[PDB]
């Protein structure tokens, strides 16, 4: 089998700046007619893959010219002249010269933008969940950057680590930010035992936290 | 226009067989070879086999030979893939990928998500999340929706039947104790809500669940 080795696995770039992805194969991909069946694909968040380049350097329909591909022997390179929002996702090289068809591991193309503080919203449990006998406090840390960020939860002034789960979205096409959701799972009894609920977003010690709170008790 | 429609997501027990379909339109069905691909954990890609629908002749990747069987029904323009001897290792997204050799164009389906497990299907509870009781007249308002305790994947969450698309963050689901939990936030202008009804729409195919939670001001 042909092995496609991609580099790097993840590449972080500023808008407008060039990008260079490499894919190297374990054998020649020259076909019996002398054409080289090297394909490049982009898979954008939530979508299925789409081929961008075929035959080393030929672009698929209505693929912008910022994209180009070059190949010398067993080494093959995708280049983006200037990276734009739309470019974000996972890039795969694909040989279709020899069977089976084989893929590189994929390269994650990330955007570098200016640091940005989260928009924090805290949400008490809904009255339906309380009727159900459960209780979850949800916090959204929205449109921040970089991806690295921490959530502190405090109940009646004590830090709480148990029963917290965090989910990150993929990088946002529109503005290059990340968003994150933190869920604090409790029992009804426990939620009813306490009153002050606090969600904090910090990236580093030396940056003021963004804090959002409520009191179960008052409206 | 070339269109592929793949069978919906499934949860199947280990040791069984599964037949997936891929109904094609917008081109002469027999003119394009039909490839099948597997993607594992939303990254790693493998090519399974290809069929030539004209004569039904298939070529397999040795890794999957005996595991996968490709067929077509010319009459219905539909391609099929059978997977037998299922294990959790087979949990993946499966793509049909027709390749037009005359023109050299390739297209990808939206895939079919397979979950191999003995876990039983559990319908999610859906809870609307309204902002805190308090009177922060911020420029914007964020609402949320919590979808908890379901199995298997996937779930479709939309706001106002998908007509509300800007300012949405739907978070990847997380698994704890055999059940998935997911959240989505929506941010609109202060003018919009509460004066316009906003509804969380959640579908969980496997359980035939379809619920509309209206987000409403609390307490
Ligand atoms: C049957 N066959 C070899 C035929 C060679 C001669 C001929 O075309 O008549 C063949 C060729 C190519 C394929 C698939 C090519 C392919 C699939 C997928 C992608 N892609 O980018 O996803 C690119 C290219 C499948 C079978």
């Amino acid at each position: 089998d042909v092995v496609m080795t991609q580099t790097p696995l993840t590449l972080s770039v500023t808008i407008g700046q060039p990008a260079s992805i490499s894919c190297r194969s374990s054998q020649s991909l020259l076909y019996i007619n002398g054409k080289t069946h090297l394909n490049w694909l982009l898979q954008r968040p939530g979508q299925s893959p789409k081929r961008l380049i075929y035959l080393v350097s030929k672009l698929d329909s209505g693929v912008p010219d910022r994209f180009s591909g070059s190949g010398s022997g067993t080494d093959f390179t995708l280049k983006i002249s200037r990276v734009e929002a739309e470019d974000l996702g996972i890039y795969f090289c694909l040989q279709s010269t020899h069977f089976p068809l084989t893929f590189g591991a994929g390269t994650k193309l990330e955007l570098k933008r200016a640091d940005a503080a989260p928009t924090v919203s805290i949400f008490p449990p809904s009255s339906e969940q309380l009727t159900s006998g459960g209780a979850s406090v949800v916090c959204f840390l929205n449109n921040f950057y970089p991806r690295d960020i921490n959530v502190k939860w405090k109940i009646d002034g004590s830090e709480r680590q148990n029963g917290v789960l965090n989910s990150w979205t993929d990088q946002d096409s529109k503005d290059s930010t990340y968003s994150m959701s933190s869920t604090l799972t409790l029992t009804k009894d426990e939620y009813e035992r306490h009153n002050s609920y606090t969600c904090e977003a910090t990236h580093k010690t030396s940056t003021s936290p963004i804090v959002k709170s409520f009191n179960r008790n008052e409206c | 226009q070339v269109q592929l429609q793949q069978s919906g997501p499934v949860l199947v027990k280990p040791g069984t067989s599964l037949k997936m379909s891929c109904k094609a339109s917008g081109y002469t069905f027999t003119a394009y070879y039909m490839n099948w691909m597997k993607q594992s954990h939303g990254k790693r890609l493998e090519w399974i086999a290809v069929i030539n629908p004209y004569n039904g002749f298939t070529t397999y990747n040795q890794k999957f030979k005996g595991k996968a069987t490709l067929t077509v029904d010319k009459s219905s323009n539909t391609a099929y893939m059978d997977l037998n001897s299922l294990t959790s290792e087979d949990s993946a997204v499966y793509y049909c990928v027709p390749y037009d050799y005359a023109a050299d164009r390739v297209y990808w389906g939206h895939g079919t998500l397979v979950t191999v497990s003995t876990a039983k299907t559990t319908a999610p509870s859906v809870y609307p999340l309204a902002p805190v009781c308090g009177g922060t007249t911020g420029s914007s308002v964020t609402l949320g929706c919590l979808v908890k305790g379901y199995f298997p994947e996937p779930v479709t969450l939309t706001w106002n039947s998908g007509s509300l698309s800007s300012g949405v963050h739907t978070f990847p689901a997380l698994l704890q104790s055999g059940l998935y939990t997911l959240s989505s936030s929506v941010t609109v202008t202060s003018n919009t809500w509460p004066s316009q009804t906003i509804t969380c729409n959640v579908a969980h195919p496997a359980s035939s669940t379809k619920v509309d939670k209206k987000i409403e001001p609390r307490g």
